[PDB]
């Protein structure tokens, strides 16, 4: 009836300060359908952030894939912000690129 | 063996309009097709390079196969605030996945045809192809009619039927990136913990298809309990992408070995640190 | 193809 978003961001390419790759949110095992996503960098919105068409696995509950180009930098964090009924307030997760 | 599979959605909206409704198409893991009640013009779509060659016949079929559900699930969201005596003014969701998953020779392995309300189960057709499984006193009403109106049989024709023919079908003219084979690259990444241990991370990146073997070894031995995991994640680009991880003592990195196993990897690998 | 609905719930 309602279940609380797992949230994991990483990119497609180990990370090279100054050499573009991809940054990934990957959000699921939530329900219901309706949630909110931005991924931002140093806490501001990231304009275009492509958003994979909503699914749902055999458990059924749903997960969601958003990703954006980027190029990483020895001071820029990134992180991916989460709004879902099943919680208070959003949950943001950041980037941790040594992982 | 490879799966054709489609997952269904409606999504009620009182107080603002029509139920949303979705269909998303799967061979394997690749979303290939979906159709989107919101959009501008709801019209079946391809969401791979190798659909797009079907005809105008097949988008215009799919299309009208979709409005016909979307009607049939509109009508099932109202029986539901129905059978669950429920207020006409909250929002709901009516989920559905049927599919067939098959081996090299066409052979059916398994067929689905399964729902679920509000995201508990609510009926699926079982394995048999032949009964169903009801969750609740509400599914038991439908099971009732569906029993009697002979509706497993209906749907068996589609699972043994069309599911299977179309699916070698798909996997035939999407041979190339379907059934394609990317051997994983792998590392492992090195963290000392403050309760004085260190974590070693075993990455597999850019591989497919999807199942994977990464496994942490010491003397020859799985630590199967000891390990922390993610699930295997995707990428934009169809790939996908793991990690398995465990602590070890100070100064004794070099006994553990991490294993991973891979349809493009003529051998196991075995990496450390 | 895809399947379809032909019984109501």
């Amino acid at each position: 009836m309602q279940k609380t978003p797992q949230i994991q961001v990483y990119s497609r390419h180990p990370p090279e300060n100054g050499k573009p790759n991809i940054l990934n949110c990957y959000v699921t095992q939530f329900h219901p359908p309706h949630i909110e996503i931005q991924m931002l960098k140093n806490g501001k919105k990231i304009p275009k952030v492509e958003m994979s068409d909503m699914s749902f696995s055999k458990d059924w509950s749903f997960y969601i894939l958003a990703h954006t180009e980027f190029t990483p930098t020895e001071t820029d964090t990134y992180a991916c912000r989460v709004k879902h009924a099943s919680m208070a307030e959003p949950k943001t997760v950041y980037w941790d690129r040594d992982m | 063996s490879h799966s054709l599979r489609y997952f269904v959605t409606a999504v009620s909206r009182p107080g603002f309009g029509e139920p949303r409704y979705m269909e998303v198409g799967y061979v394997d893991n690749t979303e290939f097709v979906r159709f989107d009640s919101d959009a501008e013009n709801p019209r079946y779509e391809p969401r791979a390079r190798w659909i797009e060659q079907e005809g105008p016949e097949y988008w215009e079929r799919e299309t009208r196969r979709a409005k016909g559900n979307e009607q049939s699930f509109r009508v099932d969201l109202r029986t539901a605030l129905r059978y669950y005596n429920q207020s006409a003014g909250g929002s709901h969701t009516l989920q559905w996945m049927a599919g067939c998953d098959v081996e090299s020779d066409g052979r059916l392995l398994r067929g689905y045809w399964q729902f679920a309300y509000d995201g508990c189960d609510y009926i699926a057709l079982n394995e048999d192809l032949k009964t169903w499984t009801a969750a609740d006193m509400a599914a038991q009403i439908t099971r009732r009619k569906w029993e009697q109106a002979g509706a497993a049989e209906r749907d068996r024709a589609y699972l043994e039927g069309e599911c299977v023919e179309w699916l070698r079908r798909y996997l035939k003219n999407g041979n190339a990136t379907l059934l394609r084979t990317d051997p994983p690259k792998a590392h492992v990444t090195h963290h000392r913990r403050p309760e004085g241990d260190v974590t070693l991370r075993c990455w597999a990146l850019g591989f497919y298809p999807a199942d994977i073997t990464l496994t942490w070894q010491l003397n020859g031995e799985e630590l199967t309990q000891e390990m922390e995991l993610v699930e295997t994640r995707p990428a934009g680009d169809g790939t996908f992408q793991k990690w398995a991880s465990v602590v070890v003592p100070l100064g004794k990195e070099q006994k553990y070995t991490c294993h991973v196993e891979h349809e493009g990897l003529p051998e196991p690998l075995t990496l450390r640190w | 193809i895809g399947p379809g609905r032909a019984f109501y719930a």
